[PDB]
C-alpha cells in the first residue's frame, strides 16, 4: 500500500521528462508524501491510548 | 490544495505550436503528389511530333538544329541569292 501508493509516482516523473515545470503535480506528490510520512510516524509513536488500571494506576 | 492536471490538455494545445503550422502545410503537399512519375505525358504528338521526340525533347540539345538551318539555307541556293538577290 504505502510502497504501492509512490510506485504510481516514479510512473509520473517518467511522464516528467516531457512534461518539464509541473507546477503543483510534484507538490501534490509532495503533499501526498509529506502527510504520509506523517502518517507512519503518529502510528508507530501511537501507543495503546489507554492507562493501565493494572500497572500504571 | 489538490492535484494539478497539466498531462492531457495537448487537444486546443496542437494548434499554436510552430511544427503545427509546418505539419498542416507538407501534408496537404504530399497526398495529391503523383507516386512513381505517373502522368508525364511522355508521348507528345503537336504538328512536327517527331521533332519533338529526337532533337527538340531535349535529351541531345545540341547544335543540329541549327545545322539543320543552316542546309536549309543551302539547300535554298537557286531561290534567294540565286535568282534573286
Amino acid at each position: 500500500a504505502k510502497s504501492a501508493a509512490n510506485k504510481l509516482d516514479w510512473a509520473k516523473v517518467i511522464s516528467s521528462l516531457r512534461i518539464t515545470g509541473s507546477t503543483a503535480t510534484q507538490l501534490s506528490s509532495f503533499k501526498k508524501r509529506n502527510d504520509e510520512a506523517r502518517r507512519q510516524l503518529l502510528e508507530l509513536q501511537s501507543q495503546p491510548t489507554e492507562v493501565d488500571f493494572s500497572h500504571y494506576r | 490544495v489538490s492535484t494539478l492536471i497539466p498531462p492531457k490538455v495537448v487537444s486546443s494545445k496542437n494548434i499554436g505550436s510552430a511544427p503545427n503550422a509546418k505539419r498542416i502545410a507538407n501534408v496537404v503537399h504530399f497526398y495529391k503528389s503523383l507516386p512513381q512519375g505517373p502522368a508525364p505525358a511522355i508521348k507528345a504528338n503537336t504538328r512536327l511530333a517527331r521533332y519533338k521526340a529526337k532533337y527538340f525533347d531535349g535529351d541531345n540539345a545540341s547544335g543540329k538544329p541549327l545545322w539543320h538551318f543552316a542546309l536549309g539555307i543551302i539547300a535554298f541556293g537557286y531561290s534567294m541569292e540565286y535568282y534573286f538577290h
